């Protein structure tokens, strides 16, 4: 919507495969960082009780 | 044999003093004793049954940051509150057999006292030593054998945040 | 869509973090007290930032 | 009257009643004792109660390199000063009782004395083990409620400078 | 002008992009590297004080 040419194929992302489409997609890391923090804290409590 | 040194009274003329002196305070809610408060350790740990039952209102409001998972406080209170409570803990004496009951055995990972009271609002009373250090805070217990097994939250030099026997009543 | 996604990363991070700060106090206390050691401080810095 | 180890000939020419030192000098300012100087160890740790009072103008200016964020000085003094200089401290005895007065028990990571000390003009006296090893120099204090938490600078085995409960103020 | 020949486009450092230019520029790097170390030495001593 600037405009800047991109491919019009392959995956459906609605300007398709684009540097912009990839840049919008990069939210994907956010859900992963918040998940690593939850795993550690749940396992670490159980481990403390056992530790002492 | 004899004592060949002293650094304290060599003798006595009667008994009229008590070896350790309580510092506890009962705590009211609807004018009923639903626990006991004291303000002990370096960082202050008490609430487990005096979360609801007020020490002083201001104090209640002030303290709370907690691990409500197991009901342990990691927030601390003023020096003002602290001097008036039992003495602080940083180690475990296990040589102590006096607080409010006639003997305190630590064996097989369990504290026991002989068959006692386990009546409402006896919860939250500290188990105080012969130098008044608090080794454990009573959450409840259950009578079996001829002893009473106790459920405790601890913090000395060794610590378990809430630990419970096989059988328990909520005292 | 992308704009709404970013807000979800912040909401999840912040709420979890809070729970994480209470475990950070608990674990080194229970582990092996923990009342005068420098060890508490490394975990503690995170916990102070979380709560306030 | 035999004891375990005789530490008196049965006469008042050796005693078990010492409580003071002979390495102290009071340092005046306005005609008032606002500290004491002793020039402690060989790398001289003193000014934190005698930074604003000093001892003489000349020794201070010469010596003084510091870490002013914890107010501890580091720097050697010559042979003249060192001959009468206090004991070098690089280790920490546990449990103390003398300084000037009749308790400085070190437990729970706190030194406490009874209420009626922390007064200045009596502050600056080192906490001694009966060998003149200084774990801390008493700067002032704050009343807890029935005991007095003390303001200190320490340097012995470890730093941990200005061990206090949460905030005491020098006086 | 370096006086050794150097020619590179589209940006020129004035003696363009060359080994010698990169080498001279390396000065800037120095405070920054030591700076990371400096912070750390300051911090560790502070952890001890805080610990009690």
């Amino acid at each position: 919507k600037d405009i800047v040419p991109y491919a019009a194929k392959n995956d459906a992302e609605f300007p398709s495969i684009s540097t912009t489409a990839w840049q919008w997609l990069a939210t994907t890391s956010g859900p992963l960082t918040i998940l690593v923090v939850a795993i550690i804290v749940v396992v670490v409590v159980s481990i403390v009780v056992c530790a002492r | 044999p004899t004592q060949k040194k002293k650094s304290k009274p060599g003798k006595r003329m009667r008994n009229c003093m008590k070896i350790e002196n309580d510092c506890i305070f009962p705590v009211m809610l609807d004018g009923k004793v639903n626990g006991y408060a004291c303000l002990v350790g370096d960082k202050v740990m008490k609430p487990a049954h005096v979360k609801g039952t007020i020490d002083n209102p201001e104090l209640a409001k002030l303290t709370f940051k907690k691990s409500s998972k197991y009901d342990l406080e990691c927030a601390q209170v003023p020096v003002c509150m602290k001097s008036d409570a039992s003495k602080f803990t940083h180690e475990k004496p296990e040589g102590h057999y006096n607080w409010h009951h006639g003997a305190v055995q630590f064996s097989n990972g369990r504290f026991t006292i002989p068959t006692g009271s386990g009546k409402p609002g006896d919860s939250g009373r500290p188990i105080f030593d012969n130098t008044g250090k608090v080794v454990a805070i009573v959450l409840g217990g259950a009578n079996e054998g001829a002893r009473t097994a106790l459920s405790v939250v601890t913090w000395n030099k060794d610590m378990v945040t809430r630990i419970t026997p096989e059988e328990s009543v909520e005292w | 869509a992308s704009l709404g996604l970013l807000i979800v990363i912040s909401s999840g991070f912040s709420c979890f973090l809070c729970s994480v700060a209470r475990t950070k106090c608990l674990t080194p206390y229970q582990l092996a007290p923990g009342a005068q050691l420098p060890t508490f401080i490394a975990l503690l810095c995170c916990a102070k930032s979380a709560r306030a």
